[PDB]
RNA sequence: CUGGGCCAGCAUCAGUUUUGGUGGCAGGAUAAAUCCAUAGGAAUGUAGCUUGCCUCGGUAAGUAUUAUAGCCUGUG
RNA sequence: AGAACUGGCGAUGCGGGAUGAACCGAACGUAGAGUUAAGGUGCCGGAAUACACGCUCAUCAGACACCACAAAAGGUGUUAG
RNA sequence: UUUGCUCCACACAAUAUAGAUGGAUACGAAUAAGGCGUCCUUGUGGCGUCGCUGAACCAUAGCAGGCUAGCAACGGUGCACUUGGCGGAAAGGCCUUGGGUGCUUGCUGGCGAAUUGCAAUGUCAUUUUGCGUGGGGAUAAAUCAUUUGUAUACGACUUAGA
């Protein structure tokens, strides 16, 4: 329905979000995921730190080079959960995966474009209150990721900018309302009202 | 008239298939806007088109069409089934497709 | 400040006479009253005026409105109708942005093609006179 | 050459069994029952509602 | 065994010239259709009297519709059931509108907690606890207080479409 | 089996024409057709027997001017006829009244 | 240029089928309820009344079974 | 290792059990349309991120017959009795 | 080495395309809480309102959108210019100033359409790549060989030579 759908992956659950995205691609919807480092995972931090360490201990014995590749960034962790749910070894698989981009923080083309959420993957909606969980970016520097502070820094900087953007916009829509008012209660108004508009 | 479209937007998802065997002879279409089988009943029988480009010109045209109609509903969520005169190319899974408002009973 | 400040979430409570909007089923979209509480997940509702039959209903397929009228617990259908009427609950429902939007939604969905056309035009008509306003100050 | 099923196509429905014409005509695929005020004895309801 | 109906089942021994008119026996039976009802009537009868159905007949089978099916009730339920290692008797209460309603949560509740499938459970007696404060199991007494009212924190509206252009609120 | 269509020509350029019911959405607006002759038009009228007959052209005006006469008694109907129909983003045919 | 050959759309049907709308009947505790009449009762006790508390607004305990809410159970 | 009755594999593909002689379903001319079995329906993957009541939080949870194991003994975890 | 080479315009013949067909419409944060409005002591502040979904908002009428005459606005919008600024996470984009120009369905008129015959067949998107013109532009290096030995099985590496 849109050409590209941008997902603020904040507060989402890794594999559920993963799941919807893998289907969205296979059906030909271009997707970019952003803020991949504020992605959630159910279960307390230690468990997932432990779970990851399992993943780590797996490597081709005679040549660790060809072994399973342990990507440590949140984007890449998240991209793992996704690839797992796509038949990536086929052309159809590759094609699907080429419709996908994942980022940590929200880099420049997207920083000024609307993002959406995916309610059936929203942690706050799905998880039962009280149930413990894990933050991805924090999982990642835990197991080696190098750019948690660099992203937070560029994010705080984006957040200033984006909020003055919003302050100004909110101030403009104020105007159009106080422009409108005049015609809010007009005769055409009433006629539109008769039609649900 | 920025809009000129007299059709509903579709995607080509799959051939009909079990876990390990596909039937090329039926295509599973996903009609945009259709959540439930009850809806998808509207479009049954209505003609579909897949429209692709080529290199060799034919009817003075580099654009071609594969035609067929929506034939029965699929599953619980508005996916619907379709047969075409020929059989869609499978490279087209996830391609766009077009579902027209005729044959009509409106 | 020098007061103690405590904002407390102000939920719609399930309580006899809580009036509820029915979400799913044959009595969808209709209002009923909560008459008695079966358990933490289930209540007794009755919707006399709107034609929804006194029944046990799972709380999940209902959404609490912010309305509440006075009702004795477990009151037969009749006195609900008496009480509900007395309180003018329909009247207060209709007055809400919630009740109004539902109406709008249905109105919109009722429009002829020709009517959609007409909205477009008048909307163009209003637009023009707005943009200028949006430029005189 | 071709099996026709009287449960559709009235023609073969009437080929077999002519009485269908009248059956239909007199409705009686409905047909109201009579009417009787015979109420059930006391012991019948006692036991029914018994513990 | 599912959406429950309650049945009266009335049956007797087959008449003998020596005993024309044998005594009639009745059970209340909860089953989903009447075949299972009749079948249950024998199951139990066989364990109480010395009789199998090949030597008896079923006289009547009538559904017992709840008398006041919109009055909320507190139910006493006595049960005999089989665990993996013993068999036991068990009282519990259920607040609901009908007997048929109650029995169904009874049957689910036994599976949830003591992992007892339908087959391994005998329903001893079921009964409307007349005078409140004859209710003993707290998890029903809890609902009996004057002007009982409570909220339903953390609303989770299900979604119709997979993308949402707004961050949801859980506010009821 | 076809349907006689008229446009009308002076409103949206479409002539007195044949059309199959099965490729048409029947809207819920209607114009009175009481003043309109129409009984001369049949199959053989359209019969394949380029240039355009003067009959076709003159018949057009005859039928049209009456319809246009009736159309004008109702506002924005005349415009509505000249506009083309196109589905928009967010139109679901299986819902729309027309 | 017309016939053929092939393809296609519509219409009326035949066979198989899938999916909707709608009419009339039958049964049961001749459903059970709601509803109505009436007898009787209670409390998670409605109004009065009683006594301390009050901001003389109201309130608490206690009395009190329809009253200035209502509910339950029986029969019809 | 060795007998009893029967059904199988061997001689036999098909659908399910990821996989697999033997389980489950079902046996086979060339095909169209329908419906199902056993088994499934978050994504890989065709099919409800369906409905309903509970239960469970594991710094070693658990997740389906044949089947790819776990026991005595313990726990003021938590549930019902 | 004789052909050249580079940027921008618009011009043909190929060639390709995981799939345009009104718009990807920018706070952050919490969810046992929040958005918006408004005032203030600019705060864990006071009042008012909203949700119960985007079933929104915006845009959309004109030969696939023609020709033609006017009123009312002083607006909308497209284009090529122009004044200021901001954007380095991949900023390659964003706001802003001044006219110019086409369109304007805000409104009122005059024309056009057929016969493509009752659906087939219909708007042409953007990649590369070669050739064509008219203008602006720029006027080198790497390898072989020879040589060094901080290098070396051979390739490779490292030096040097107008
Ligand atoms: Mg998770
Ligand atoms: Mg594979
Ligand atoms: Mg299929
Ligand atoms: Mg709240
Ligand atoms: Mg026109
Ligand atoms: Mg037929
Ligand atoms: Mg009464
Ligand atoms: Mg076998
Ligand atoms: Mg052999
Ligand atoms: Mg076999
Ligand atoms: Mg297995
Ligand atoms: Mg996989
Ligand atoms: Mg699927
Ligand atoms: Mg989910
Ligand atoms: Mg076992
Ligand atoms: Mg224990
Ligand atoms: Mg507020
Ligand atoms: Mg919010
Ligand atoms: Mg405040
Ligand atoms: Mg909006
Ligand atoms: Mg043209
Ligand atoms: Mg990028
Ligand atoms: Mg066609
Ligand atoms: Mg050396």
């Amino acid at each position: 329905v849109e050409p590209v759908v941008v997902i603020d992956g904040k507060g989402h659950l890794v594999g559920r979000l993963a799941s919807v995205v893998a289907k969205q691609l296979l059906n030909g919807q271009k997707i970019v995921v952003v803020r991949a480092e504020e992605l959630n995972i159910s279960g307390e931090f230690f468990r997932n730190k432990l779970k990851y360490h399992d993943f780590l201990r797996k490597a081709t014995a005679f040549n660790k080079t060809r072994g399973p590749f342990h990507f440590r960034a949140p984007s890449r962790i998240f991209y793992k959960a996704l690839r797992g749910m796509v038949s990536h070894k086929t052309a159809r698989g590759k094609a699907a995966l080429e419709r996908l981009k994942v980022f940590e923080g929200i880099p420049p083309p997207y920083d000024k474009k609307k993002r959406v959420v995916v309610p059936q993957a929203l942690r706050v909606l799905r998880l039962k209150p009280g149930r413990k969980y894990t933050t991805l970016g924090k999982l990642s520097t835990s197991v080696g990721w190098k750019y948690e502070d660099v992203v937070a820094k560029l994010e705080a900087k984006r957040k200033v900018s984006s909020a003055e953007y919003y302050a100004k916009k909110r101030a403009f829509t104020k105007k159009v309302a106080s422009a409108n008012a005049t015609a809010a209660e007009s005769d055409v108004a009433k006629q539109l009202a008769a039609l649900g508009y | 008239a920025e809009s000129h479209r007299l059709y509903v937007k579709g995607k080509h998802l799959s051939y009909q298939r079990s876990k390990r065997v596909n039937n090329p002879n039926v295509s599973l279409i996903k009609i945009e806007g259709v959540a439930t089988p009850q809806d998808a009943q509207f479009y049954l029988g209505k003609r579909i088109a897949y429209v692709y480009r080529a290199s060799k010109e034919v009817r003075g045209s580099k654009i071609r069409v594969m035609w067929g109609k929506v034939t029965r509903t699929h599953g619980n969520s508005g996916v619907v089934r379709a047969t075409f005169r020929n059989n869609l190319p499978a490279k087209t899974f996830g391609a766009s497709v077009r579902i027209f408002l005729y044959p009509s009973n409106i | 400040s020098t007061d103690s400040i405590v904002k407390a979430s102000n939920w719609r409570l399930v309580e006899v006479g809580r009036v509820v909007l029915i979400k799913k089923g044959q009595s969808a979209g209709k209002l009923a009253a909560i008459v008695e509480i079966i358990d933490q997940k289930k209540v007794l509702i009755d919707g006399p005026k709107a034609g929804v039959p006194r029944q046990a209903i799972n709380l999940g397929q209902v959404v609490l409105t912010p309305l509440t009228f006075a009702l004795p617990r477990g009151a037969r259908t009749a006195t609900v109708s008496k009480k509900w009427a007395a309180a003018a609950v329909c009247e207060k429902w209709a007055a809400s942005s919630w009740a109004k939007k539902i109406a709008q939604r249905e109105r919109r969905a009722a429009l002829t093609d020709f009517e959609r056309f007409q909205v477009m035009v008048l909307r163009k008509q209003k637009r023009y006179t707005v943009k200028k306003a949006l430029a005189k100050a | 050459v071709l099996k026709k099923n009287p449960l559709k196509n009235k023609q073969v429905l009437l080929r077999l069994n002519p009485y269908a014409k009248v059956f239909a005509a007199e409705k009686l695929g409905s047909k109201k029952a009579e009417k009787t005020g015979t109420k059930p004895a006391a012991v019948f309801t006692e036991t029914l509602k018994h513990d | 065994m599912a959406h429950f109906k309650e049945y009266q089942v009335i049956g007797r021994r087959l008449p003998t010239e020596s005993v024309p008119e044998p005594k009639l026996f009745r059970m209340r039976i909860f089953a989903s259709n009447e075949v299972i009802a009749k079948s249950r009537y024998w199951y139990f009868l066989q364990k109480l009297h010395k009789v199998k159905k090949a030597s008896g007949e079923i006289v009547s089978i009538n559904q017992i519709n709840e008398a006041h099916p919109t009055k909320v009730k507190n139910f006493g339920v006595w049960v005999r059931y089989d665990s993996r290692s013993g068999t036991h008797n068990m009282y519990k209460e259920i607040r609901d509108v009908s007997r048929v309603a109650a029995v169904e949560t009874l049957y689910q509740d036994m599976a949830a907690r003591h992992r007892a499938r339908f087959r391994s459970i005998h329903i001893l007696k079921v009964a409307e606890i007349e005078k409140t404060a004859d209710v003993k199991r707290q998890y029903v007494k809890q609902f009996l207080t004057k002007d009982l009212k409570f909220p339903l924190p953390h609303r989770v509206q299900k979604s119709t479409k997979t993308f949402s252009y707004k961050r949801p609120s859980t506010f009821y | 089996n076809t349907l006689l269509i008229s446009g009308p020509f002076k409103v949206n350029g479409v002539p007195l024409r044949r059309v199959n019911a099965r490729y048409v959405i029947a809207t819920s607006t209607k114009v009175s057709v009481e003043g309109v002759n129409v009984e001369k038009f049949n199959v053989e009228y359209f019969a394949k027997e380029k240039e355009i007959k003067a009959e076709r052209v003159e018949d057009q005006k005859v039928v049209d001017k009456a319809l246009i006469a009736e159309i004008k008694k109702t506002p924005l109907l005349k415009q509505y006829l000249s506009a083309s129909f196109s589905l928009k983003n967010g139109d679901k045919p299986h819902m729309l009244k027309f």
